[PDB]
């Protein structure tokens, strides 16, 4: 259940 | 000599975005005047993922002229951002302070294409 | 999926001035799909100091996308280089064969002067 | 008696 986003610079 | 202090125990450094990096630094088995550099950094800049939780780091240092090298995988229990930043630079004991100078990259896909960003930060020490 | 044969045991991965990293990966206990990159680099670059002994690497790998970042310090028993490096970058499987893409930072000194140097490295497996 | 140079470029 971690969060993803794209990259770190997109959310 | 000026990093006696950083060499000894966790030190904290915080960037321009108000980031921090807490390293702590191990002395290489081998390597002359080379340290294995562990700890945790905390992004906390804005408009990015991966905020306010620890990721480990891990590099290297070299005490002689004070250089490091770091990375962070962005991936951790909280949330994962699928890239890695990797920071080289030198800690400048010249000043009235130091501060901890770095280049950094970070790779990441954008959609199927991949691709590495380049940019820099600077670092104070917070005590 | 195209790193499984990467992540069992060691590798090594030669760039275009013919240096030899070789790399091992151990998974992180934390961070998911992560791993600690440990091993060893050769630097056989031409016109440089600190070549043809092994110098320690190590940095963090992320599997979900195969992206990778690893540093050494330029120092060893046989030759002291002062200074580190830093690559960063990904596997890219989608070829023929897989190509490790780089780019890196070298930080060193000259003379008085802290600087640090950008250039890019791409390795193929030798097996 | 390790070998020391200015850097990993000046030999």
């Amino acid at each position: 259940v971690a969060t993803v986003s794209e990259s770190l610079l997109t959310e | 000599s000026p990093d006696m202090k950083l060499l000894a125990g966790a030190s904290n450094w915080v960037n321009q975005s108000g980031s921090v990096a807490q390293f702590v630094f191990t002395p290489s088995p081998t390597q002359p005047q080379t340290y294995e550099v562990s700890g945790n950094y905390i992004n906390n800049a804005q408009g990015t993922g991966c905020k306010g939780t620890p990721y480990p780091l891990s590099g290297a240092y070299y005490s002689g002229n004070q250089i490091i090298s770091f990375s962070v995988v962005w991936s951790n229990a909280s949330a994962n951002c699928q890239s890695a930043t990797g920071w080289t630079g030198y800690f400048d004991f010249s000043g009235s302070q130091a501060v901890l100078k770095t280049d950094w990259n970070l790779a990441f896909y954008s959609g199927s294409t991949p691709a590495i960003q380049q940019g820099q930060d600077d670092f104070m020490q917070s005590v």
